[PDB]
């Protein structure tokens, strides 16, 4: 029973973490490019802005 | 501001020497015939994948 | 002597975190019978558009 009672322990702690695998795997795709925009946000700053030279 | 003060002088400093240098009749000619090649290369290019369709 | 003696407890001592783990992962994760309630729900309908077919 005791044995039974681990493996359900384990298949849990299993679909946890394959959930906070999906997770990541969502947020990948778009935290890069939202860099990216910010990246060309900040280049337009500096074009547009006086500051320095 | 100094360093990027300093990269423009010495960007503006190589487009002047490389534009009094820069003939307008055979760079022109010139022009006009890398955009002929590129042309033949894309052609080609799209070539390639019309033969996929078949 | 007799290392089980000693082997035994420590495993057992590990256990206990083996054991609050599964219950903070239970009392945040309980998913299975409200999923199971979902299956039956769904099938019952299914099982009339089965019949109505």
């Amino acid at each position: 029973a005791q044995q039974r009672t681990m493996s359900e322990n384990l298949r849990r702690n299993l679909a946890a973490l394959e959930a906070k695998i999906s997770e990541a795997k969502t947020k990948k795709n778009m935290l890069q490019a939202r860099a990216k925009a910010a990246k060309a946000n900040a280049e337009l700053q500096q074009t547009l802005g006086g500051l320095g030279t | 501001a100094l360093f990027d003060r300093l990269g423009r002088v010495v960007r503006a400093n190589l487009n002047d020497l490389v534009s009094k240098a820069e003939d307008p009749e055979k760079v022109l000619e010139q022009a006009v015939i890398d955009m002929q090649e590129d042309l033949v290369q894309l052609r080609q290019a799209v070539a390639r994948t019309i033969a996929e369709e078949k | 002597s007799s290392a089980t003696s000693a082997f035994e407890r420590m495993e057992n001592k590990v256990l206990d975190m083996e054991a609050t783990s599964q219950a903070a992962g239970e009392l945040a994760g309980f998913g299975i019978e409200n999923q199971f309630a979902q299956l039956e729900a769904s099938s019952g309908v299914e099982d009339e558009l089965a019949a109505l077919k």
